[PDB]
């Protein structure tokens, strides 16, 4: 009767990672992982990947969009498609018995898909839908721009589907999609509650297609704008960021250290932040309601590093101005040795209650079984992360007072400041 | 025994839509399975066939035909909209068999 | 495995001290953990003069304590990396917080101090004023928040449970201090509160640093008892707020519940899995198996819908809501309604062979981290009285047949005259009898 | 508890109301008949070839 | 199998706490679900 197990890794000729790890929870869960998305499309095809994960439960070689649906659900389990801009995972929730039920259809669905031009053309309308709430929060609009004005390529590229090209995106482009970057090489299957075995067997005696590295994507190249959308909003949100560091950098820790002696998001609910001396320092500069956290994205050969200030109307401008001393006074010294081993903790407990969650527990394993086909024992990456010294969180910070600033900012714009002036 | 052939071609010239400038599935007759298969057709397939019918209906009103040499011989009869009904008839029958297990 | 697998689920500890608090604990291997301490403390606790006061208390819980200030307790618990969150319901109120497994001791001293020796600071005070004042203002555009209100306050009207959580606008302005640490005093009581934890916690060392913090013996017995709470009146009634400017209408039916006791609402939650929820971002679209979301989408419906069995001590809400444009809404209660009586009168077993597979996937699924097994444990002790393991509830789901699921739904559902809640612009639903003629006949 | 034991049984389902229905008029048909019957001829008692037939029957 | 949803078309929370957690701890995950509500993040 079930004990403590490992987990295991395989790399099959295909290039292709297996990662597998029993728990002995009732629930189990697989994913594939993919190094899809928007960072790959080109001016000719914007909005083929947020097309193609809406369109997993259209037909395929295998399975009808009817018996997808019906077949998944008659077992209790779910499917779900969760992307980033540089990133795709299909995952599938179901109890331990119906693993091999529900892993025909996940099976289907990434490596045999038809996209039937009528079922393409009838999906088409849900970009509309699907892009119009998750716009309703305002982050995401400013978020979107961000990477506009940060970038020129690849990582510019929007999320969600840009609205001139809703309905006008081809059944044949989706195939290309596919086939150009759903490749053995570029793709895990990464499993939980799960012999490793069995997970083996699938991903080889079933699981194949097109082989290689397929179509590659033009590094990220740098721009450093300045997006403002003028909406009226009495709360204006605001972002200022500057080149941060890649995922699997040596920088890399030093800004995650930084982002938390900054602080990035209270602990305490309805409580004021303490150890943000982002919050802090500008609660010393306004007066009324807001939010300013610190702001970090790590990308495969890119990243972003800064702040993200949610202020009223004609506060913005004290808050970013505020929000910008916080960071210059971090990158002139004012670092205690204290905060960066409290930011050190901070991180370090994050980390561990994240991958709490089967879908944080998931997503950790397969996000680097995919990258650097290896699991990091979590002792080794609480090594990795305070073996952060204090000086390189005060370069962190002189990063960002130094490089090219990009402004992504949507609201009543009236008093929000631009770029030049910070 | 080519006689399957021989029959198949005489009902072919015996039913004369082809005088109509008519493929055999212009001539379908509309039921719940062919609109939607009907709906998944091309757009120059579906323009084409919207041309064939009203040129048929036009026809009809003249009790005119086509000259001879504009008949649709037997073995130029394009069956545009068979594969697509015959997987619409394939979908249905699979969710009346799913919805009675 | 599944079948052995929840068999060997580490089985939750119970132990009680001499004051009567509860100490429950679900250990795993975790780094870290979740634990807090969960009050059988709500707005139906509450009445006319102090409604809206936990509420009034949960928002200056975390505002600092005697022992440390605000500043410090802030800078205290956020320094050690971990989370202290807490809410309030109307029957249940629960504060916790997520930590490392090794700061459990001083995590239970810290929630001990929060609960018992509560600053309540006069200045203070007069800053939550303004903004609870504003998490109304704000609360008040949520039209599903507004519904289920508004559901309460004419399903239970005249009772304790038709006022809202978070209370009138006159006792959010009026509460004195005098008024909050009266109820703190008189509800935040050791017998009807239970400390729960999971995590990579020792039950051993949880029940010891809690005998600790968790200190004085109750005098009396009737420190000892725990209040039997007047019963709440159910009353076939409709309240309508029309407002034709807002751009969607919400609208939830709802008939009486069972009760947390009640073994039949385990069949009721199998046969709100049959019906399910819906919105228009569920890719599945016309080919999903729940009838109501099919017609949903065949017709264009509702923007959303979903089916709720909200259970309290002696009674509850079985019913359903759903958001739709103005000229969908007789069309969406009528395939609502519809498919109730289909409930009471037309279940399959093929039906409820696929809602027992989605309810065990539900429970399995709401057990996923510290916080939402600690959530359980706090809540199944405060309910029930004791855990329910998962093999347990496997057990009374897998005996739910088609039978029945159609005995237990004509029972609370046939013929039985609705509560309905219906919000924003209403005009093409109308009528309570002819909803109420709904209820019968499929 | 009448009004509770009719409505259980035969209230409830709809089909159940109409064989009470049918059955109910059924009743009240033999029922009010013989009733409105007895109170129109005791109204007008020797009035009636009812009454006044034995008179005339030397057969 | 679980997660709240939302209704919207085309064609307020303004207390420092009660919209609290929204500046990006990240960035932007964008997710779809067979049968559970659109996640965004
Ligand atoms: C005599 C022996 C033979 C008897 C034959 C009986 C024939 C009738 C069979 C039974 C028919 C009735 C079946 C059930 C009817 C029914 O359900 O009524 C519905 C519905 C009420 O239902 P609810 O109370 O909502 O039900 C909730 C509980 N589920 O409708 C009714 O109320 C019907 C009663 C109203 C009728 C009023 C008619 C008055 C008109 C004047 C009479 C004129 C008579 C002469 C007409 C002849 C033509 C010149």
């Amino acid at each position: 009767c079930p004990g403590a197990e490992d987990l295991e890794i395989t790399k099959l000729p295909n290039g292709l990672i297996i990662a597998s790890l029993e728990n002995f929870s009732p629930a189990s869960r697989i994913g594939v992982f993919i190094k899809a998305g928007s960072r790959y499309e080109t001016t000719a095809n914007l909005g083929t990947a947020h097309l193609l994960r809406l369109a997993s439960p259209l037909t395929t070689k295998g399975a009808s969009s009817f018996r997808i649906t019906r077949g998944i659900e008659a077992v209790g389990g779910s499917l779900s498609v969760y992307s980033t801009r540089e990133k795709m995972t299909y995952c599938v929730e179901c109890l331990r018995d119906h693993v091999d039920t529900v892993m025909e259809y996940l099976l289907n669905v990434t490596t045999a898909p038809e996209f039937r031009p009528w079922e393409v053309t009838d999906l088409q309308p849900q970009l509309k839908v699907d892009k119009a709430v998750a716009f309703q929060s305002p982050q995401v609009g400013v978020l979107e721009n961000l990477h506009a004005a940060a970038y020129k390529t690849a990582l510019a590229n929007p999320l969600y589907c840009p609205d001139y090209r809703i309905g006008k995106i081809t059944s044949e482009q989706l195939h290309h999609f596919v086939q150009n970057n759903f490749t053995s090489a570029r793709m895990a299957l990464v499993g939980i509650g799960v012999k490793h075995s069995d997970l083996k067997q699938v991903a080889e005696q079933f699981l194949n297609i097109r082989s290689g590295a397929g179509t590659s994507s033009a590094k990220a190249t740098y721009w450093g704008g300045e997006i403002r959308e003028q909406n009226g909003h009495s709360l204006v949100h605001a972002a200022v960021v500057t080149e941060g560091a890649a995922v699997g950098s040596a920088e890399a820790n030093a800004f995650s250290v930084l982002q938390h002696v900054l602080g990035a998001g209270p602990l305490i609910k309805r409580g004021s932040s303490v150890t943000s001396k982002l919050y802090q320092g500008v609660a010393k500069a306004t007066t009324q309601p807001f939010d300013a956290s610190a702001f970090n994205v790590n990308y495969s050969d890119s990243g972003l590093f800064g702040f993200y200030t949610i202020s009223q109307a004609a506060h913005a401008g004290e808050v970013i101005r505020a929000a910008m001393n916080q960071l210059k006074a971090a990158a002139q010294g004012g670092v205690t040795e204290e905060d960066v081993t409290k930011a050190k903790n901070q991180l370090k407990a994050t980390y561990l209650m994240s991958v709490e969650t089967a879908q944080g527990l998931l997503n950790e394993i397969g996000s680097e079984a995919l990258l650097s086909g290896t699991h990091t024992a979590p002792s080794v990456v609480a090594q990795k992360i305070d073996s952060v010294t204090s000086a390189d969180v005060v370069n962190a910070a002189k990063k960002f007072v130094s490089g090219k600033k990009s402004m992504a900012a949507s609201g009543d714009l009236g008093s929000t400041p631009f770029l030049d002036e910070l | 025994g080519r006689l399957m052939d021989r029959i198949r071609k005489w009902y072919y010239n015996a039913a004369g839509f082809n005088k109509y400038g008519l493929m055999r599935d212009d001539t379908l007759y509309e039921d719940d399975d062919v609109k939607e298969a009907l709906k998944r057709l091309p757009e120059d397939l579906y323009n084409e066939r919207m041309f064939r019918i009203k040129r048929a209906l036009d026809l009809s009103l003249k009790h005119r035909i086509l000259p001879k040499e504009q008949w649709v011989k037997y073995e130029e009869d394009k069956p545009y909209l068979e594969p697509y009904l015959k997987e619409v008839i394939r979908e249905r029958l699979e969710r009346e068999a799913w919805n009675k297990k | 495995t599944y079948a052995q697998t929840l068999q060997n689920i580490p089985e939750t500890n119970v132990t009680t001290l001499d004051n009567g608090l509860r100490v429950a604990s679900e250990e795993s291997s975790q780094p870290t953990c979740t634990v807090g301490v969960w009050i059988g403390a709500g707005s139906r606790y509450e009445n006319e003069k102090n409604n809206g006061a936990g509420y009034f208390v949960e928002h200056l819980a975390f505002k600092g304590t005697k022992k440390r200030p605000c500043a410090a307790f802030e800078k205290e618990v956020e320094s050690m990396g971990a989370h202290f969150n807490g809410y309030t319901s109307r029957e249940q109120t629960a504060f916790y917080i997520k930590a490392l497994s090794k700061d459990m001791p001083k995590v239970v001293e810290l929630l001990a101090d929060v609960v018992q020796n509560c600053a309540l600071e006069e200045s203070q005070i007069e800053k939550e004023r303004g903004v609870i004042l504003q998490e109304l203002k704000e609360m008040d555009n949520d039209m599903t928040n507004v519904t289920f209100d508004y559901l309460h306050a004419t399903a239970f009207q005249g009772t304790a449970l038709a006022r809202t959580v978070e209370g009138t606008t006159e006792n959010i302005k009026h509460l004195t201090r005098a008024d909050l640490a009266s109820y703190i005093d008189t509800h935040f009581k050791a017998p009807r509160m239970v400390l729960a934890a999971a995590g990579g916690i020792s039950h051993k060392e949880l029940v010891d640093a809690a005998r600790q913090h968790f200190s004085g013996v109750s005098f009396t017995y009737k420190e000892d008892a725990v209040p039997i709470l007047p019963r709440c009146r159910f009353t076939g009634s409709e309240i309508r707020a029309r407002d034709d400017a807002l751009p969607v209408a919400h609208v939830a039916l709802a008939v009486e519940g069972p009760g947390w006791a009640d073994p039949d609402n385990v069949v009721l939650h199998v046969a709100n899995a049959i019906i399910g929820r819906y919105d228009r971002t569920f890719g599945g679209g016309k080919h999903l198996s729940s009838r109501l979301a099919a017609l949903a989408v065949e017709h264009k419906l509702c923007h959303s819908f979903q089916t709720f069995n909200t259970s309290y001590s002696d009674t509850g809400l079985f019913g359903f809501h759903f958001v739709a444009d103005p000229l969908s809404i007789d069309d969406m209660m009528f395939c609502a309604q519809g498919e109730w009586m289909r409930l009471c009168t037309s279940t399959t077993e093929s039906e409820v062979k696929r809602a027992k597979n989605h309810l065990r996937s539900a429970m399995v699924a709401q057990l996923d981290g510290t916080t939402p097994v600690c959530e359980t444990i706090g809540s199944h002790l405060l309910n029930y009285g004791r855990r329910i393991s998962l093999e347990e509830w496997d057990s009374r789901i897998s005996a739910v047949d088609a039978r029945m699921v159609r005995d237990v739904c004509s029972k609370y559902i046939y013929d039985k005259c609705p509560a309905l809640a219906a919000v924003g612009p209403i005009e093409q639903l109308l009528d309570y009898n002819r909803i109420r003629s709904g209820m019968y006949w499929i | 508890a009448l009004l509770r034991q009719a409505y259980s049984a035969l209230f409830r389902r709809t089909s159940t109301f109409a064989l009470t229905v049918v059955l109910g008029a059924v009743l009240f048909e033999r029922a009010f008949d013989q009733g409105a019957d007895a109170i129109f001829e005791h109204l007008n008692e020797g009035k009636l070839w009812k009454h006044i037939k034995h008179k005339y029957e030397a057969s | 199998x679980x997660x709240x949803x939302x209704x919207x078309x085309x064609x307020p929370l303004l207390c420092r706490e009660s919209m609290s957690g929204r500046s990006a701890r990240r960035d932007l995950v964008a997710g779809i679900s067979l049968n559970a509500p659109a996640s965004v993040r």
